[PDB]
């Protein structure tokens, strides 16, 4: 109505294209780079139609909408952050439990500490992993005995586990050993994913008699060999297969054999790790979803300075949801500091180097700053211009080093500067090309290639080839007195006599004598 | 059993979308580390934005590291660095690309105007496909419940809805999920429903979006690209070279904004690769592909939505679009200030010494090397870097017969660059023939040409035998002469003739060349008396050759002595026995068109020469005395402001109308100054008194001021008025006129006040001149851009039809007749004669036999003429339809390049149009070719009818007149405003005036007629030109007028798309074969249209073309879409492309190659 009415009664049509006139009669907030391009392209060019194809189509910010979203606050006080952070290492003890209760962890560490005593107190982990080693064989000997049916057998486990939630193990650790058993779950339900497979839709089993046949041993053959003789129509399929079947359940006898752990319990164990997982990241996420002000509040101080906004607001996130993982709420310290800290060192670790187009250490771009901090005064302490030698003189570096550190400084400039003027000038369309060769020099060296080569004409073969090979022309690879001695029988001296007196023919013709210069 | 797999001969080029492994194609590597150059080696990192392993080595031939160095390993990559040791201009033409995580939306096919990837997908633009990509409103990806396909859903209508249903209907949000929109699009299936849908029952409430998206959709399906390409996944990287960072002088490198925009993109997807590995933050990570997609559009194309800034420099970076979106320079090329050479001839120039041999620089070492003197090239250069004598006679055999072509700044037509045969001369200006010195526009204020050295072979023979000085005789826009004397030489011819009674006079006969000896030897004076000689004349008929005729005619000293100039032929004699004033040229132009190029060519040096040499022993002044001003001045000027003096009385006194008394005391002092005027030139023109035998008699005043007037030679009746007679009424800023004219002159002191009056008409004469003349070139250009693409071609076709040519005749009212306007003109078909037979069919009316349309009396005055206005051509012209009119006095040869000689005739003269029921001046050139609808159009009867009102105001209304005759009725609209001139009950014809007002040439050509039309822009397009006093060709305003007609519309049902509007280039090359292909049913018949130039122009066939003038882009994206390829037959995009031009010198080569690709 209003705009397209305006619009369109008005613009009939405007004669010299009125541009600034409708753009005042347009709503929302104004002054926009934008909106402009979609009204220089509707006016003109395409006209009449292109005046009925503008409302069809008419019928924002980068940070404006980022700010959006993070007004979404649910901020929190010191109950919420302890709370939060109590959530974390609760899921973090889960998931550390979890690992407890895999044996072949507790084994592959043992493994690798064999390999690191084979080549932090070496006494004191000759210690500890004495102490885990012990608890380990104690508690495998308690398994096969079957003394105690699991019930005092399950405490010296659980003690076991407890020994190895003694140790503070590595990141990658942690994390290799977590992924060695979701790949190893991974095959489990692999082999799992190919008797179901298999058997419901190869052999047309429905999967409610799927469920209710493999869920029992899933190892034994007891249940496939059962299922084929139950006599149905969707047994006799199962003939087609019994190799296959056979071999999925062969290799998770093999697993179970790898792990040493009952197939009806790995996935108790592994969906209790997953349940610990997916709670401490979701704690953490709420962490840093609500810390959120504190990056822009203090990213806001490091604006301009080779890196936008955004960029900075960014690198803060990161800086933050690296702060929220190393913490814990049985602190007195707050969070509102430590991650300050955090978010200041990742952002100016960011600053440093992807800033300019040229690389540049931290120790350069410090003592680039304390240069011109020092220098913003000898200029205002005085009355005069800081010269270099005084400005280097008050430094420890001596004078040529702050030269050199000058020649760093800048982007530098860009090639699309204008300079003067013209129409239109461009900084980078002064730049002469050096690396070409001119035409007359291109010229001079091929009519030097046939000077040369009608040069070696008015001599012998066994002084041309001498001449060309030793100063190697026209044969790439250049040979030495002894490999040119070598191939002509006399050596050395002999063939340096020719090379010699082949320079003694060259001392009348006058082409090489000009093309010299 | 071809299927060469090398870089050969291209015959088109294609554009199109690019998929993922396309740019994987390019990519010689992946970009994966911000870093550019080491910050103390200054050595190419590693997998920066200069990689040497991805792109190309620094140095010719050796490696990063430096395990190799000379050629012995080329082929082979190094060990330590895998870096292919070829050339560094590799460095210049590698690719590579940089693999983003998240998919990106390319900035062109997002919001360029159409929404590409909006209207593809039917989806609004900044609105629905902003908020649903930009993280913030999801959207559905097609569902089979309760949501549709694309509607647009809330947080908490995405939550609602997945509650109700939900892991049957999963639609995404952002970049991945319009992908998934578009790869989920069927254009087939969909190609086919909305081609059913959209034809059911809908009258034209509907169809226009209807046609328009089917088209598109059938269009982009057909293209071959899959809209999935539309947003990338994969970014491809200019080459290093094209972006550099050379350090300049002393450190301070030099580097491209793409460096920048390539190192915040890499920045921004490297932290988004990261933050898809870490810990997962929804706003965190949608922002950063918020801003992945800022950093992306940023680099392709700026624009657009702030302009990413950076860089230091508070101006925006130069994307890459910026790059390509909208003089050069050549070698053996130089210029210098211009000079007079009248000893020249008029096929040379004087080329400086010094100049000339920097310039024939390897000519010269060629030379040098080839006869001996230099050993080797080196010795060559060496030699003449030592200028050593002997060098410059060699100088003086390699620019012996070696064309060297000048050229002056503004070239508005062709004559602007002209070959020369360069001539020696010790100095360091360069001369110029005066002859040709018209055809530059250019004078000796200090004005520097150009010179440019035809190295070709044939381009030195293009320079002989077409651009060469000799072969411009005539100018292209009107067949008269060009290079025709100018003021020096008139004024000497001038003073050749100007018969002078007695004084040293007498009839003392002789015979011609004797004539000489007599006037050097004194005794008899020169301008005598008449004096009577024999005169041997020559004259050919019928069978040609030679015929003598020996007489003794009374002419003058002057005229028997400059008769020895006139060649064999001519009507000798009487062409003398006139003066010099405009005939001076006439005799040129008749001594062209009976003899031929040479002996004209001759002609005109011989009278240049005598010209000078007379006009140098004439000596005429120009002395105070010169400009006698009239007695009767004071007289007039009294007389006149007592008249105005009287009005003035009346005005107090009431009685006459003092508010227009302004005007008529205006005509006053205007009649006065025309009595000044006239008395002035009444005065100045005869005097005189001499004393003939027995004394008194007149003839003409010999005062120097009026011999230059009354023979060109600058000298106008308007400029003598304001030296001897006064400066009439002058102009004042509000645009009236000041009621006291500036009654002094300047051979007369002038007033402080009148001056500071003449200033402002100075002041605005010098700023209209900048401004039209800027303005006449910005005309030219559309010009050209609409008409440089059709040529000569086939021949000469059939058909006989063309416009009725008469001779305009404003004589209705005013007497003024003008029948030259038929001559080197083909003839339609014998038009007639009062009895039987005379003119042939396609008989070129000749200049002599146009001599013989006045023997057939002035009752014939119409004939029917072949023009480029019809003629059946398809992509051309006729040879015989078009003419003759260039600086050759036959037809237009073959494959010719008849566009940008027509436009640049046309908008030559454009310097000399005065910007204003009269517009007038280049303005109305422009809205003529525009055709551009008048402020006031008239209305015309559709088809004949009888006239009757169609109810009094009944609508809205407003009159209705309905002209109902035969069958089936029609309703005009008459806005009240503005009257009638048709009574109600009268009939009127097809096409009468019922407004009596402007008419609007679109009415004229929609049913008036093509011919009408055309007549119509032709003959009001001349009648500004008239005014103006320019004349210029009627063929070429029918040239430009040709292709302004260009296409069409078709109205009924064939193989084409009904409401489509396309060329009768495509039109009539298809409707001819239809009619005896299958029936002639399956076609239909189309209905010529008028466009402007502007809009005429905006349509092409090569997108390359396009891409050069019109919005980049637009074109460039839109031709992206659909699978569209160049091939190839334009002049301006085979010109960028840099090879043959289709016209001239070549069309040869693009005829076979042209038939060459029929093979396939
Ligand atoms: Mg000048
Ligand atoms: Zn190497
Ligand atoms: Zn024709």
């Amino acid at each position: 109505q209003s705009q397209l009415k305006l619009l369109v009664t008005r613009g009939k049509e405007q004669g010299y294209l009125t541009y600034a006139e409708v753009n005042d009669h347009l709503p929302e907030d104004i002054v926009d780079s934008d909106q402009i391009e979609d009204i220089i392209q509707m006016i003109n060019d395409m006209g009449i139609q292109v005046m009925e194809e503008a409302p069809d189509a008419d019928d924002t910010d980068p940070v404006r909408m980022y700010m959006r979203e993070m007004g979404t606050v649910e901020l929190l006080t010191r109950e919420g952050e302890i709370d939060i952070a109590k959530r974390i290492e609760d899921g973090i003890n889960q998931v550390q439990c979890s690992v407890a209760e895999y044996p072949e962890a507790i084994t592959y560490l043992l493994e690798q500490y064999d390999r690191v005593e084979a080549e932090i107190d070496p006494e004191l982990a000759r210690e500890k992993f004495a102490e885990l080693r012990a608890q380990y064989v104690v508690t495998r000997d308690t398994i096969k005995a079957k003394g105690r049916s699991h019930a005092t057998a399950q405490e010296e486990i659980l003690k076991l586990s407890e020994v190895f939630k003694q140790f503070r193990l590595v990141p990658k650790q942690f994390d290799y050993l977590v992924n060695s058993m979701r790949v190893m779950m991974d095959r489990v339900r692999t082999q799992e994913r190919l008797i179901m497979k298999l058997c419901v839709e190869q052999c047309k089993m429905p999967k409610k008699n799927f469920i209710t046949l493999f869920t029992g041993n899933e190892t034994s053959d007891t249940w496939f060999n059962a299922a084929i003789a139950m006599n149905k129509p969707w047994s006799e399929k199962l003939h087609d297969v019994s190799e296959e079947v056979h071999r999925a359940l062969q290799k998770l006898q093999q697993i179970e054999e790898e792990t040493g752990l009952t197939i009806e319990q790995v996935k108790d164990i592994n969906r209790r790790m997953s349940i610990g997982e997916a709670k401490a990241r979701r704690a953490k996420k709420e962490m840093v979803e609500a810390n959120l002000r504190l990056v822009i509040s203090i990213a806001k101080k490091y604006t301009n300075r080779g890196l936008q906004f955004l960029d900075l607001i960014q690198e803060g996130n990161i800086g933050l949801m690296k702060a929220v993982d190393k913490f814990e709420y049985r602190r007195g310290y707050k969070f509102s500091t430590y991650a300050t800290w955090w978010i200041r060192q990742a952002i100016t670790r960011s600053i440093a180097d992807q800033a300019r187009t040229i690389r540049i250490p931290v120790h350069m771009i410090e003592t680039i700053n304390k240069l011109n901090r020092i220098s913003r005064q000898m200029l205002q302490e005085m009355g005069r211009e800081p010269t270099p030698e005084e400005l280097a003189e008050r430094m420890l570096m001596p004078e040529d080093k702050i030269r050199k550190v000058l020649k760093i400084a800048k982007e530098p400039i860009s090639m699309e500067t204008p300079i003067g003027d013209d129409e239109d000038s461009h900084l980078g369309d002064f730049i002469e090309d050096t690396t070409l060769e001119l035409p007359l020099d291109s010229a001079t060296t091929e009519s030097l290639r046939a000077a040369t080569h009608d040069v070696l004409a008015g001599l012998t073969a066994r002084e041309a080839k001498v001449l060309r090979m030793r100063f190697g022309i026209d044969m790439n690879t250049d040979y030495t007195l002894e490999e040119v001695g070598k191939q002509f029988d006399v050596t050395r001296e002999r063939i340096r006599q020719i090379e010699a007196k082949a320079l003694r023919k060259l001392r009348h013709p006058s082409r090489s004598e000009v093309l010299r210069s | 059993l071809k299927a060469q797999t090398k870089t050969e001969e291209f015959d088109a080029i294609k554009i199109a979308l690019a998929s993922p492994d396309m740019i994987r194609s390019w990519s010689f590597g992946e970009v994966k580390k911000p870093e550019t150059i080491n910050y103390r080696t200054f050595k190419p990192e590693r997998d920066g934005l200069f990689c040497a392993r991805i792109f190309g080595p620094v140095k010719d031939y050796e490696c990063l590291c430096g395990k190799y160095k000379r050629l012995k390993h080329r082929g082979v990559i190094c060990e330590k660095c895998g870096v292919e040791v070829t050339q560094t201009k590799v460095r210049r033409e590698r690719m590579g690309h940089i693999e983003l995580a998240s998919p990106t939306a390319h900035i062109w096919f997002l919001k360029s105007l159409p929404s590409r990837i909006g209207l593809l997908l039917d989806m609004p633009l900044r609105d629905i496909e902003r908020v649903l990509y930009f993280e913030s409103y999801v959207v559905i990806e097609g569902g089979m419940t309760n949501l549709e396909r694309q509607q647009i859903l809330t947080e908490e209508q995405y939550l609602d809805a997945l509650e109700e249903f939900g892991d049957e209907f999963d639609a995404k949000m952002g970049a991945e999920a319009i992908q998934a929109l578009l790869k989920s699009m069927d254009l087939e299936q969909e190609c086919e429903q909305l081609r059913e849908e959209l034809n059911e029952t809908n009258s034209e409430t509907k169809r226009k979006k209807l046609t328009k998206r089917i088209k598109l959709l059938e269009a982009f399906v057909q293209s071959g690209n899959k809209p999935e390409w539309m947003i990338l996944t994969v970014l491809p990287v200019l080459p290093p070279d094209l972006r550099p960072l050379v350090p300049l002088d002393g450190g301070r490198f030099a580097t491209s904004d793409l460096n920048d925009l390539y190192r915040r993109v890499i920045n921004r997807n490297n932290r988004l690769k990261r933050l898809l590995d870490l810990a997962a933050p929804d706003i965190i990570v949608r922002n950063e592909k918020r801003m992945l997609q800022e950093a992306v559009d940023a680099l392709l194309d700026n624009g657009r939505r702030g302009r990413a800034i950076t860089g230091s420099n508070k101006r925006p970076l130069k994307s890459l679009a910026d790059m390509i979106k909208g003089g050069k320079r050549v070698d053996y090329s130089g210029r210098s200030v211009i000079t007079v050479g009248p000893y020249l001839r008029l096929h040379q120039c004087g080329l400086p010494k010094k100049m000339a041999l920097e310039l024939f620089k390897p000519f010269i070492y060629g030379k040098l090397e080839l006869r001996g003197l230099a050993t080797t090239i080196k010795a060559a250069k060496k030699m003449v870097e030592r200028e050593e004598a002997v060098v410059w006679d060699i100088l003086d055999e390699v620019i012996r017969e070696h064309p060297v072509l000048l050229n002056r700044a503004p070239t508005l037509h062709r004559l602007g660059i002209q070959a020369f045969e360069p001539v020696l001369i010790e100095g360091k200006a360069i001369q110029l023939h005066p002859l040709v010195c018209a055809a530059y526009n250019a004078d000796f204020d200090g004005d520097q040409m150009a010179v440019h050295v035809p190295l070709t072979l044939e381009a030195q023979l293009e320079a002989r035998a077409l651009m060469m000085s000799t072969n411009n005789i005539l100018s292209p826009a009107n067949g008269e002469p060009i290079i025709v004397p100018s003021q020096d030489v008139v004024l000497g011819l001038y003073y050749m003739t100007r018969d002078c009674v007695n004084a040293k006079g007498e009839g003392m006969v002789l015979t011609g060349p004797k004539e000489a000896e007599r006037l050097y030897r004194s005794g008899l004076a020169s301008l005598h008396a008449r004096v009577k000689v024999r005169i041997t004349e020559y004259e050919k008929d019928a069978n040609g050759e030679l015929v003598a005729k020996t007489s003794l005619k009374d002419t003058t000293v002057g005229r028997a002595i400059l008769w020895m100039i006139v060649p064999k032929g001519l009507p000798y004699s009487i062409v003398n026995q006139a003066l010099g004033k405009k005939a001076i040229s006439k005799m040129l132009n008749t001594c062209y068109r009976i003899l031929g190029l040479k002996p004209t060519v001759i002609f005109a040096d011989q009278i240049m020469y005598t010209g000078f040499a007379y006009a140098a022993r004439s000596g005429a002044s120009v002395g105070i005395d010169d400009m006698v001003i009239p007695e009767k001045k004071h007289e007039i000027i009294s007389e006149a402001e007592a008249e105005v003096a009287e009005i003035q009385e009346q005005f107090q006194s009431g009685l006459v109308t003092a508010g227009e008394r302004y005007n008529k005391v205006i005509d006053i002092w205007a009649a006065a100054n025309d009595r000044v005027s006239k008395a002035m030139m009444d005065n100045l023109q005869t005097e005189t008194v001499i004393n003939r035998d027995g004394q008194e008699e007149k003839q003409v005043s010999f005062n120097s001021i009026y011999m230059m007037a009354d023979s060109g030679a600058r000298g106008s009746a308007a400029q003598i008025r304001q030296l001897a007679g006064m400066r009439g009424l002058m102009a004042k800023p509000d645009g009236s006129i000041i009621e006291t004219p500036i009654t002094a002159n300047f051979r007369e002191g002038l007033n402080v006040l009148q001056y500071f009056i003449s200033t402002h008409g100075a002041r605005k004469g010098l700023a209209d001149t900048a401004l039209k003349t800027a303005n006449s070139g910005y005309l030219t250009r559309r010009l050209v851009d609409v008409a440089q693409d059709l040529v000569v071609t086939e021949d000469d076709c059939g058909t006989h039809e063309g416009i009725m040519m008469t001779p305009v005749i404003e004589g209705g009212d005013v007497k003024e007749p003008l029948r030259d306007r038929v001559l080197g003109r083909v003839t339609a078909e014998d038009v007639l004669k009062p009895g039987t037979a005379d003119i042939l069919v396609p008989r070129n009316t000749l200049l002599h036999e146009q001599w013989c349309d006045l023997l057939e009396e002035n009752s014939v005055d119409a004939v029917k003429v072949r023009s480029v206005v019809s003629c059946d051509t398809d992509f051309g012209v006729c040879a015989h339809c078009y003419g003759r009119d260039l600086a050759r006095g036959h037809i237009i040869n073959k494959g010719e390049a008849i566009g940008v000689i027509a436009a640049q005739s046309i908008g030559e003269p454009g310097t000399q149009l005065t910007m204003r029921d009269i517009t007038g001046g280049l303005p109305r050139v422009a809205d003529l070719f525009e055709a551009r609808r008048p402020k006031e159009p008239a209305i015309l009867a559709e088809i004949s009818g009888i006239v009757s009102f169609g109810k009094e105001t009944k609508g809205k209304r407003r009159l209705v007149i309905t002209p109902v005759d035969g069958s089936d009725p029609y309703e005009e609209m008459i806005p009240k405003w503005r009257q009638l001139n048709v009574f109600e009950g009268e009939r009127v014809e097809r096409g009468d005036v019922i407004s009596d007002g402007p008419e609007a040439p679109h009415d004229i050509l929609r049913l008036r007629g093509v011919h009408a039309v055309t007549r119509y822009i032709v003959n009001e397009v001349q009648d500004v030109y008239r005014l103006q006093g320019v004349k210029i060709n009627d063929k070429h305003i029918e040239v430009i007028v040709r292709q302004m007609l260009r296409k069409a519309t078709i109205v009924n049902a064939g193989s084409s798309d009904f409401l489509e509007g396309e060329q009768v280039e495509y039109s009539r090359v298809k409707i001819a074969n239809r009619e005896l292909e299958a029936n002639g049913k399956v076609g239909a018949t189309y209905s010529r249209d008028l466009l402007g130039i502007t809009k005429a122009s905006l349509a092409t066939e090569s997108f390359i073309s396009a891409a050069s003038f019109q919005e980049t882009t637009r074109v460039l994206t839109e031709a992206a879409v659909a699978g569209k390829r160049d091939e190839l037959r334009g002049l301006k995009e085979n010109v960028i492309v840099g090879r043959l031009i289709p016209a001239g010198t070549g069309y040869a080569y693009h005829q076979d190659r042209m038939r060459r690709r029929a093979a396939g």
